Parts: structure tokens; sequence; C-alpha cells
């Protein structure tokens, strides 16, 4: 049990993150793409030491070593971070979905300066909806690695309305994405710059659907029947991917950084 | 001594108030600088759609006001930079009765190469297509007179025309139309596009044009956004 | 050309109305000046810059 | 037929001998008598204030003889009056036409001009009794856009326009009481003298004229620049002013000796000027430009000693305060700024 | 000041041939783009001909490509129009006019019947 696929990805997300950030902190997208690699920087630092503590203060002996209440907060800003970057991505997706499939109404009713408010009311939602359990209305329990906790299967009902809202979050992600490649498809035949466009969201929406369903499709299953498979551990793995994958593809490949690789061939 | 600061602090307050109701009606219309070549029907086409005139209207919802400068004169390269930030220029090109076909090519060439007019676009309506078919058939007056490579020229695969036309009327219309396209095709040096219509007096879907040519150019408005 | 002959004729008349007039020398014009811009050397607050006590817009 | 030919002949040789009594007043270069003086060293101004609430481009603007007010034209349709000491707007006026081209403030502070597109010029009343701001005076007369306009006090106002004509207005009647011909290009800029008898007017065909408004005729002519005149600015003590044009370069033309003195200008300028203004004292010369910055130029020595680098489009309008203590910049980005 | 002179013109048979020259003073003629324009009896102003900064972008109109050339020397700072194959259809007042800003690719009033930086024009006349 070595740190061979954790530390390495933890360390190259907040590199990409990092370098991201570099060409970024010097438009409402570009509020919005702040506000995800900030959330995702946050969610990354602030879980990842917690994982590595274990390996450490315990050679596969004792899974709780720091104390009683420490895998309970891993697992509460696990869900927490799960759901404020679905909820970002879901909003992203719906303001370029916006822009792009009615733009007059969207020339007047949205601007700039209402951008900012969408972190705040994410976080609170995401705040209730991952304290929820916090109150006795869920619990915890530990897995198979011993490196971390998340919520147990059966004896309640709040890992099913994570999973559906989780995978609410995903398909309308997913019909605005299509929505979008619908309408350049569309500008590009009713007619460069919409190729790329287009080559952008189809790199996006493979890597999201690719690294974000697993988790549904393994979370509406038996307890059982995951770990005798170790797919548990996976489930979880494919959201920090994607995690990863979204401020990369989302800042360093922009239309401009693609016709750079494009004209260079 | 500070009642009189809390006043103007109160002044600009409610000032402010208003701005932000005036700042919303802005972002709603849509201006248009209706800029023809005289003699031209633009007259006829603000029928159907002292300094400057205006007309409003509306397209599902969406409101249009187009500017139709009146008492100038013809020397137009300052009060031209006005209209940078309108949304579409359209021109008007009278394509039968003409130099003054030569005259809108390089009024067209003088607006699309201008430094400040370098990202705003065009909707080219190319009227009086009665008049040229007539004239084209008639053979009163032909085009090769004033275009000498209007000859050799193949009229192209696409854009099926209406049946009722001669072929020859499809290549003069289409010879004109490649006129006006090689000069928006060449130049690369701003971002804009041109939109090239055929109209004519008996029309009536032009608003539906310039609204969808408007939602056109909006649209990748917001799409440069996302790019860098 | 009948439109023409009288804008010829009064541009005629204002050439040669400004041509009969008074011109001192450059040397004097520019000391003029040089002495203008020497007398009111230290009433330009851009030209040397007020400490932020006297700066309204500090 | 010949008899035109016979009055070319005529004014060719009348230009010939005003050049060459030109030629013959101008014995010493300005640039030679003032290789002595020291340079003013380097000027940086940094941006006090920052003046927002603009939806469009700013065309005009133009400060108080109190020194603190600030009025701005703006495409929107806006007309907003600004205290620059706290940032507080005093007015907001709503135009009837929403491509004003200039801005006129009363020297007593009691009336505001504005004209444009319509080729009307509107006079607004500050100080109506209790109520709100309305507008005074509508002058029509014009023929083309108007592009500047100035008062000479709360009665008279000069206006240019782009039919190539100057116009000098009574308020009160309401009709031009003079008019101002001679131009063949649209007049661009009107610079009053310290004093009110004289004015200067550029315009599009690359020449400046002086004109006398008691009398109503034209002094001067000045023709140095090669391209379209935007901008004129009179030296603090009226024997001078400054031009600007599309050919990229600034030029000091002096009343008595007849001619120009001196060319601002450089190598890696390829842009024409907006707009110029003279400080206090009149040795600096602030120009705007269309590459987005203003520069300041040794108006003796002719060498550029500053940058004013703020403004993210074109700098429209450039004004020095009354009193020399600050310099406001207004731009096509939509945005004001105070630099001191 | 702004001086730009025509010569050249005379009366010529039809089919003959002109060269029309064109002084520029009081502007650096290197940075500007340079037309020739003409009026016939009775019309108003068209644009005939046009030349780059350097000369390299030449732009005819249809009535006279394939026979005029027109060129610029920048060593003295003259413009050219050399008229082959003249027609009866081909009388009229020709002027050289400037661009009106330089360094720019557009030209906008050089028709306008008022623009001021345009020259005298020279009558060039075509019968038998
Ligand atoms: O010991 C072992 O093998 C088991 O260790 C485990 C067990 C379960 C799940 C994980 C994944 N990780 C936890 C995590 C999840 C999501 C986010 N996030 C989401 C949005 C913003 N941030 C941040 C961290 S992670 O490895 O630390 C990681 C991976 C990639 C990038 N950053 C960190 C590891």
């Amino acid at each position: 049990e070595s740190p061979a696929i954790s530390s390495v990805m933890f360390s190259a997300g907040v590199l990409g993150n990092l370098i991201a950030l570099a060409l970024l902190a010097r438009s409402l997208f570009h509020v919005l793409v702040t506000e995800l690699v900030f959330t995702d920087l946050l969610g990354t630092c602030l879980i990842s030491p917690v994982v590595l503590a274990s390996y450490a203060r315990n050679q596969t002996l004792v899974a709780l070593a720091p104390e009683s209440r420490a895998c309970t907060y891993f697992a509460f800003a696990m869900t927490f971070f799960s759901l404020a970057t679905m909820l970002m991505l879901f909003a992203m997706a719906l303001e370029r979905y916006l822009s792009i499939g009615h733009p007059y109404f969207y020339q007047r009713r949205v601007s700039r300066s209402g951008g900012l408010a969408v972190l705040p009311v994410i976080y609170a939602v995401s705040l209730l909806f991952c304290s929820l359990p916090l109150l006795d209305y869920g619990q915890y329990v530990q897995y198979c690695p011993g490196t971390w906790c998340f919520i147990r299967h059966g004896r309640t009902a709040y890992l099913q309305l994570y999973a559906t809202l989780l995978l609410l979050l995903i398909v309308s992600v997913l019909a605005c994405n299509f929505s979008v490649i619908l309408n350049l498809i569309r500008m590009h035949r009713r007619s460069a710059e919409e190729t790329d466009h287009l080559i952008l969201l189809a790199i996006m929406t493979i890597t999201f659907a690719v690294c974000s369903l697993p988790f549904t499709i393994f979370a509406y299953m038996n307890e059982t029947s995951s770990r005798k498979e170790k797919w548990d551990l996976q489930a979880l793995r494919f959201l920090s991917i994607n995690s990863i994958i979204d401020p990369w593809v989302f800042a360093i490949l922009r239309p401009p950084v693609l016709r750079l690789m494009r004209s260079v061939l | 001594q500070r009642n009189e600061e809390k006043a103007q602090r109160e002044a600009n307050k409610k000032i402010e108030k208003q701005l932000q109701k005036d700042k919303q009606v802005y972002r709603a219309t849509h201006r248009l600088l209706l800029l023809g070549a005289g003699e031209s029907g633009k007259n006829t086409i603000v029928k159907q759609m002292s300094g400057i005139f205006e007309t409003k209207f509306q397209v599902d919802k969406v409101n249009f006001h187009m500017f139709d400068v009146g008492a100038q004169r013809d020397e137009r390269r300052k009060w031209i930079q006005c209209f940078n930030d309108v949304t579409a220029i359209i021109f008007v090109v009278a394509s039968s009765s003409y130099n003054r076909l030569q005259a809108a090519l390089k009024l067209f060439d003088s607006i699309w190469n201008n430094k400040w007019l370098r990202d705003t676009s065009v909707i080219l309506f190319l009227n009086k297509q009665d008049l040229l078919a007539e004239k084209v058939l008639a053979g009163k007056s032909k085009i090769e007179d004033y275009f000498p490579e209007f000859a050799r020229y193949t009229t192209p695969e696409d854009a099926t025309p209406e049946p009722g036309e001669d072929p020859r009327v499809t290549r003069a219309k289409y010879f004109i139309r490649d006129e006006f396209l090689r000069i928006s095709t060449a130049s690369g040096d701003g971002r804009h596009y041109c939109y090239p219509h055929f109209t004519c007096a008996v029309d009536t879907e032009n608003i539906r044009r310039v609204f969808n040519d408007c939602r056109d150019i909006i649209q990748r408005m917001h799409l440069r956004q996302y790019e860098l | 050309n009948t439109a023409s002959i009288a804008q010829a004729r009064k541009l005629v008349e204002q050439l040669k109305m400004e041509a009969n007039i008074d011109r001192i020398k450059v040397s004097k014009a520019a000391a003029d000046l040089m002495a203008y811009c020497e007398a009111h050397a230290k009433e330009d607050p851009l030209l040397t810059p007020v400490p932020a006590s006297e700066n309204p817009f500090r | 037929q010949s008899e035109l030919d016979q009055l070319r002949q005529e004014a060719e040789q009348l230009k010939n001998q005003i050049r060459d009594a030109r030629k013959a007043c101008a014995d010493a270069t300005l640039s030679q008598i003032t290789n002595n003086i020291d340079p003013v060293g380097r000027i940086q101004m940094r941006t006090r204030r920052t003046l927002r609430g603009h939806l469009a481009k700013i065309y005009a603007m133009h400060w108080g003889t109190d020194s603190r007010l600030l009025v701005s034209a703006s495409q929107d349709g806006k007309l907003i009056i600004w205290d620059s000491y706290t940032t507080n707007k005093v007015h907001a006026i709503p135009l009837r036409s929403s491509w004003v081209m200039t801005c006129a403030y009363a020297p007593s502070g009691n009336y505001v001009a504005c004209g444009g597109l319509d080729n009307i010029c509107s006079i607004y009343n500050l100080k109506t009794r209790e109520g709100n701001v309305r507008v005074s005076r509508e002058l029509a007369g014009h023929t083309g856009y108007l592009s500047c306009c100035r008062f000479l006090d709360d009665n008279q106002i000069v206006t240019s326009s782009g039919d190539t004509t100057c116009a000098l207005w009574d308020i009160e009647t309401g009709q031009q009481t003079t008019t101002f011909t001679g131009h063949t290009g649209d007049v661009m800029s009107l610079s009053l003298a310290p004093d009110t008898r004289l004015f200067v007017s550029g315009a599009c065909d690359a020449s400046a004229k002086l004109w006398d408004v008691r009398e109503g005729m034209c002094r001067q002519t000045f023709t140095g620049h090669e391209s379209d005149i935007n901008a004129i600015c009179f030296f603090p003590n009226g024997n001078a002013f400054a031009t600007g044009s599309d050919d990229a370069t600034c030029r000091l033309f002096d009343l008595r000796a007849d001619q120009e003195l001196m060319t601002y200008s450089h190598d890696n300028i390829i842009c024409g000027i907006t707009s110029v203004s003279f400080s206090k004292s009149g040795r600096l010369l602030l120009a705007g430009y269309d590459d987005f910055n203003c520069n300041v130029w040794d108006a003796l020595k002719a060498d550029r000693a500053g940058v004013l680098a703020g403004h993210d489009n074109r700098v429209s309008c450039l004004g020095v305060t009354d009193d020399g203590m600050a310099v406001a910049t207004g731009s096509w980005d939509s945005f004001l700024k105070i630099w001191n | 000041q702004v001086q730009l002179q025509e010569s050249g013109g005379g009366l010529v048979q039809p089919g003959g041939s002109l060269r029309l020259s064109c002084a520029a003073s009081g502007f650096t003629f290197s940075n500007y783009k340079m037309n020739w324009v003409r009026q016939a009896p009775g019309k108003g102003l068209e644009w005939v001909s046009d030349i780059s900064q350097s000369g390299a972008s030449i732009s005819y109109t249809g009535s006279v490509k394939g026979r005029f050339t027109i060129s610029r020397d920048n060593a003295k700072n003259t413009l050219y129009l050399q008229m082959n194959s003249l027609k009866p259809e081909d009388t009229a007042v020709y002027y050289c006019a400037r661009c009106p800003a330089p360094f720019t690719r557009d030209c906008f009033d050089v028709t306008s019947t008022t623009y001021a930086y345009r020259g005298q024009g020279t009558q060039v006349t075509v019968s038998s």
C-alpha cells in the first residue's frame, strides 16, 4: 500500500490548477472559471493531506490514527467539494447554453456583476445538503482501503438521494453541452473557430461523462458487490480525475491554444 | 456642514438608481445604421421595416432602432466614427441602377477596411431585383459595358434560384454578390462578417432577415468571450 | 463656370486682404513665449508636483 | 473661362508673396534659442480618480471655472455633471438625441450646451426654480453635424459645424448673430482666446483660421499640417496656439509671427491626435492619441517627457483644469480619469 | 499647403495615347495612397484608378481596365496615368486625389465635389 497513484495524481492536479491560476488571476465566463479553479484547489488542498496522513501514522494497521472524528470530516468535505464542483459545472454549462442557445434573452437578463453570487449560493446549498447527515439524517462508515470514509449503503435513504442529485446534475450538464454543440453545428452549416469550439466541447463532454458517471453507476448497487471487486475506490477516484481535468481544458486548452496546436501540426 | 455632503450623497444615490433603470433599457435595444448608396430604394425599405432620422421596429419582442443620416454632407469620414458600436450597418445597393455600382463597391471597401469600423458587421441588401431582371431580359444595358469580367463568369452551383427568373438574371445577381464578397473576403485584418441578401420593393420579410442576421452576429460576439 | 468666378474673386480678395498684415520676427515671438513660460514656472502644479497636503485629489 | 484662370494666377501670385514674406520674417528657429534652457525632467502623473457611470463612449468633456465640477457627454444619450473631489454625480441629463459629439459648461456654472448629429445646439438651465434640468433653448440653423461649441457668456455661444461654417448665436433671441465662412472642410474644433475677442478654428482642409468675434472676418490662415485637424488650443497668453492632426504630428503656430514654430512628432507615432491642451504655465503640452495613450511634450524643447496610459480604448477628450491642478481624460472605453 | 498639380492634358484623336502627370507638394508622398478620378461633361465625379503607398496594390475601374496604367515615382513625388487606346467616351476633366489619412487602407471622400486634397484637373478631349 504505497501512494503510487494517489500522491502523483494529487500533485498533477494541484500543478495544473496552479498553472491555470497563473494565466487567470492577472467577463462572466471569466468570473466562473476563476471560481471553479478556486473551489477545485481549495477542495484538493484541504482533502489530500488527510488521506496522506494515514500512510506514516499507520502501517495498514489502524485506519483511524488521529482521532475518532477525522474520517467523518473527511467524508463530509468529500461530499461538499463533490457537490460544489458539480454545481459549478452545471452553472457554467447553463451559462454557455444560454449564451449560444438564446442570445437575445442572454444579452439583457444576464450581466457580469451578478456572477460573483454563484459561489455563495452553491456553497450554501452544498453546506446544507452535506451537513444534512451530520444532523443524524445520515451516517458515515469506513471502506476497504481504510484511508477514507463515505456514506453507508443501506440503513438509511441518503446515498440514493445523493446519487440521484449527482445524476440530475450530470444529465443537465450533458443536455446543455449537446444543445450547444447542436447550435454550433447549425451555425457552421448556415455560414475556422466554430470547429475549434466543437472539438473543445466534445473533449470536455467526453471527459465529463467518463469521469463522473461511474459514481452513480456504483452507488446504485449492493455494498458487498463493490468491495469484492474494489470499485468503490475507483468511483471516487474518477470524480477526483474529473476535478483535475476541468481547469486544464477550461483555461489551458482555450480556442487560441487549440488553434496554435492545429497550426503547428 | 456634513448635511450638505450627505444631501450630495443622497442625490448621487437617486442619480444611480435612475441610471440603473436607464442601463437596463440601453441593453435591451439594438441600434442599426441604415447607410444606403442613394437612389437605391432605402426610403422604400424604411417604409417596409432633421440631422438624422430614426425608425423603431420590433421582432419577437426584440426592439431595433435604425438610424438614417439626413441633412449631412457627402463627406462622411468624420461622422461615421459615431457608429462603431452599432451592431450592424445595413448597406443598401441599387443592383439595377448604375456608374453607381462601382461607387457602392468603393464605399463598401472604405467601410470594411476602416480602422474603427473593423469589428462592425454589414448586412448587404441588393435592392432593385425586378428592374435588374427586366433590364437583363430587355438587354438595354449590359454589365459587360461597365464590368468587362462579367463575361467568362460562370454561375456557382449552390443557391438555387426561384423558377420565374431567367438564368442570366441569376448570373448577374451572383456576379454582383461575388463583386461584394471579394472585398468582404480579402482583407482579413479585423473581425466582422458580411451577410448578403436579395431584396425588392414588393418584399415583406426583411425584418426577419435582419433579426436572424443580428442573432448570428450576437452569437459570434458571445462566442469570442470563451477564447483568450 | 459662373458660380466659380465669384468664389475665386472671394478667395483672391481674402488672400490680398490677409497678405497686408504685420509680422514680427520669429526670434522675438519665441523670446516672448520663453519669458512667459519662465515667469509662471512655479505657478504650474503639473510642472512641479505639489505635496499631498495641498493636493485636493489625494 | 479665361478670367477664372486669371483669378487663379492672381491667387497663386499672392500665395507666393505671402510665403516669401513668411520666409523673410523667419530668422532663427525656436529650437535654437531654446537649446540652453533646462529640460523639465520627467513628468509622472498618476490616476487619482476614475469616474464611472457612462454606458457608451464619451465624446466630450469640459471643466468648470470653479475648477471642481466636470461635464461629460456619452453616446448612450447622457450628459453627466460630476463633482470630481468626492466623485459624486451632481446631475444626469437625458438628451433627445443619442449622437452628441460636443458639450460645454458655461463660465458661470448656470448653463450647459450640447450638440451632435442632429445639427442642433441645446442649452440646459442648471439652476431652475426648485425644479428639474430642462432644455432652456434649442439653437437650430446649421446644415451639418455640430462638432464643437463654447460659451462666451451666459448669452452668447460660438459653435463649429460639419457644414464648413462657424456661428455666433445670441441665446436669448435664438438666431445667429454672426456667421464665419471660409473653411472648405468640416470644422472639427474651436478654441477661445484668453480674451473673448478672437478664436481659432481647425477644419478637415488641413488649415486653421483666426476669426474676430466682434467684426466677423477672418484675420489669418495657417497651413502647416498635411491632413485633417482634430484638435486646437490657445497658448495661455493668447499669442500662440497648438493643433493636432491625422498626420500624427502636433504643431505650434504664432499669431504675430504668422507661421509655425515647433513640430512635435516621433517615429513610432503613426496615429492621429484627438485632443491637445496646455498646462497653466504653458510649458507642457498634453496630447491624446488613437493608440489609447496620452503624451506630454515639452512645448519649448519639443522633447516628450511623460506618458499617460490608463485607458483601454481611444482617448477621445482631454482637458486641464483652470487652476492647473488636474488633467481629466475621457476615452471610448466609457471611463473618465483624473491625473495629477 | 497640400498642393497637387496635374499636367499632360490635351486633345487627342480617338485611339491615341496620353500620359498625365501629377506633382505633389506639402506632404510625404510615400505615406499616402493616390487616386485618379474624373468628371465627364454633365456628370459627377467618378473614381478611375488608384495605387497604394509602394505600388504593389493597384486597382482600375471596369471601363479603363486593360487600357490605362497608373504608376508612382516616390523619388520625385510624382504620379502618372498612361492612357492608351482612348475613345470619345473618355473625354473628361481628370483630377489627382490624395487619400485623406496616411498609412490607412481606405479612402472615403475622394469624389465628394468639395474634397480638399484634390487637384485642379486637366481637360482630356477625344474627338476628330
Ligand atoms: O489511499 C488511497 O489510495 C485512497 O485515497 C483516496 C480515496 C478516495 C478518493 C480519493 C481521491 N482524492 C480525494 C479528493 C476527491 C475529490 C477532490 N475534489 C473534488 C473537487 C475538488 N477537489 C479532492 C480530493 S485524492 O487522491 O486525494 C485527489 C485526486 C485528484 C486530485 N486531487 C486529489 C483518494
